[PDB]
């Protein structure tokens, strides 16, 4: 999937 | 930035109050919206009581100060991109020589001869050429001693302030939205040239999406390298800033002139320093004296460069102040001072990423004015970049940059006395793109009356030029 969040 | 104080001055810098573009026969034809900017506090077209004074400063309205963990971050970031940016061009950033800085290098153009001196010259009646010897490469005793005060970094100066003579839309024409170009002093541009040229001169050679920057491209042969590259991605996004230069805030030009410009990058210390000098500036606009804090000039001459490395550091941070993991290949971008395309095979929120831009001053919005904002699924063909898109010629299966005809129109509309000949060839090399059918439309009312380069030939030249 895509990047994180923080 | 942030204007912190106001004062007069029996010293009047005479400001532009004249207006360099007549119109041509083309503007009755076209009757663009589109005219010059108002360039006397007397033009009848603006609205009453609009005062350019007011309006053309109206752009400074502060100077962000940023947080200490904001400021760590974009600390990284501009490590990270100036690493990056370092592999690419090398570090041999030893200063040019007065010789190789007057004259250029492979990459770098010489300095203008006849172009405004700045001040205190321009109060003196001095022209450049009286200050430094162009052909020669060498200065005169008046320069040689501003160069050592920056060498002892001693020297200080004023920005002059110049209206910026050019075609803008007639709604901003109206509401007074004069641009103004801040004219530094010869000397200074001289110096900034002698730190940091021999980088400027690679940037230029190495133009593209690996450092991030268009600066120094041939939009004839490069929009092709830039189509096939951008349109490989499944997202692409054109961004607008609001006053981007004006908006640089000082934490962050500082920051990035301490990351990118050290000397362990080669860079002699007084890189850093003259970069530094343009932070907190002092502009002369008649018998006013407006002192500013951050912000860039646009007269530096790097102006261009260190925006766009401020807009790639820009994109880093926006994205890790919002995103976790987010690396220099979680996305591509090429950008000329605040001109940006970027690009993602990830699903980036560009809406989301709205305040975090705004930490650093700036405001962005989608190129394209939408009510939604920023959207997923653009492609190259979508974009505007350096005001033209990026369309498959059928001839040849490569990319040609194609400006607006309504921009064309108004180009062709307005020109300086006795230059509209050299226009018309210059500006036939932009409208080759957009087709014979609309060539022949944007210069038919200068038949019979100048010559107009043949569709063919430019077309044949662009030919080889994009393949030979």
């Amino acid at each position: 999937g895509p990047v994180k969040k923080p | 930035g942030l204007i912190v104080d106001t004062r007069d001055v029996e010293e009047r810098v005479h400001v532009m109050r004249k207006t360099k573009l007549a119109p041509t026969v083309a503007h009755g034809v076209f009757n663009p919206e589109f005219g010059p900017a108002a360039l006397s506090n007397k033009d009848p077209r603006l609205n009453e009581g609009v005062v350019l004074d007011e309006v053309i400063f109206s752009k400074h309205k502060g100077d962000t100060k940023m947080s200490a963990e904001d400021k760590a971050l974009f600390r990284r970031c501009a490590a990270d991109y100036a690493s990056r940016l370092h592999s690419v061009l090398g570090t041999a950033n030893a200063p040019l020589s007065i010789y190789e800085a007057i004259k250029g290098v492979d990459g770098l153009d010489a300095m203008e001869p006849d172009t405004a001196p700045g001040l205190p010259w321009a109060l003196q009646g001095k022209r450049r050429g009286a200050l430094i010897d162009f052909e020669n490469g060498t200065v005169g005793p008046e320069v040689e001693a501003a160069l050592k005060l920056m060498e002892k970094r001693e020297y200080k100066f004023a920005c002059q302030t110049f209206l910026k003579d050019e075609i803008r839309p007639m709604e901003k024409v109206r509401a007074g939205k004069t641009r103004i170009v801040d004219v530094l002093p010869v000397e200074h541009i001289l110096y900034t040239r002698m730190m940091i040229g021999r980088f400027c001169a690679q940037m230029h050679s190495n133009n593209g999406p690996q450092i991030g920057s268009a600066v120094g491209c041939n939009p004839d042969v490069d929009w092709q390298r830039f189509g096939t590259h951008f349109a490989q991605y499944r997202n692409v996004w054109d961004v607008d800033y609001s006053a981007f230069d004006a908006n640089h805030c000082s934490d962050a030009m500082n920051i990035m002139f301490e990351e990118v410009f050290r000397t362990e990058f080669g860079f002699h210390p007084n890189a850093e320093w003259i970069l530094k000098t343009l932070v907190n500036t002092e502009h002369a606009y008649e018998n006013k004296r407006i002192t500013v804090e951050g912000g860039m000039p646009s007269g530096c001459s790097a102006t261009s460069i260190i925006n766009t490395i401020l807009n790639n550091i820009y994109v880093l941070y926006a994205l890790r102040r919002h995103y976790e993991g987010v690396e220099l290949d979680t996305y591509t971008m090429i950008s000329y001072g605040d001109d940006i395309v970027v690009a993602s095979d990830y699903d980036l929120d560009f809406e989301a990423l709205k305040p975090h831009f705004k930490s650093l001053g700036q405001t962005i919005t989608p190129a394209d004015k939408s009510d939604k904002g920023f959207v997923l699924g653009h492609s190259i063909t979508d974009v505007t970049f350096l005001k033209r898109h990026f369309h498959m010629d059928y001839g040849t299966g490569f990319y040609k940059p194609v400006m607006a005809s309504k921009t064309l129109e108004a180009i062709l509309s307005f020109a300086r006395r006795g230059t509209i000949q050299e226009k018309l060839i210059s500006v036939a090399g932009l409208a080759v793109h957009s087709g014979p059918d609309e060539y022949r439309r944007l210069f038919e009312p200068f038949q019979g009356l100048f010559e107009i380069p043949s569709y063919r030939s430019l077309y044949l030249r662009w030919v080889n030029a994009v393949c030979g």
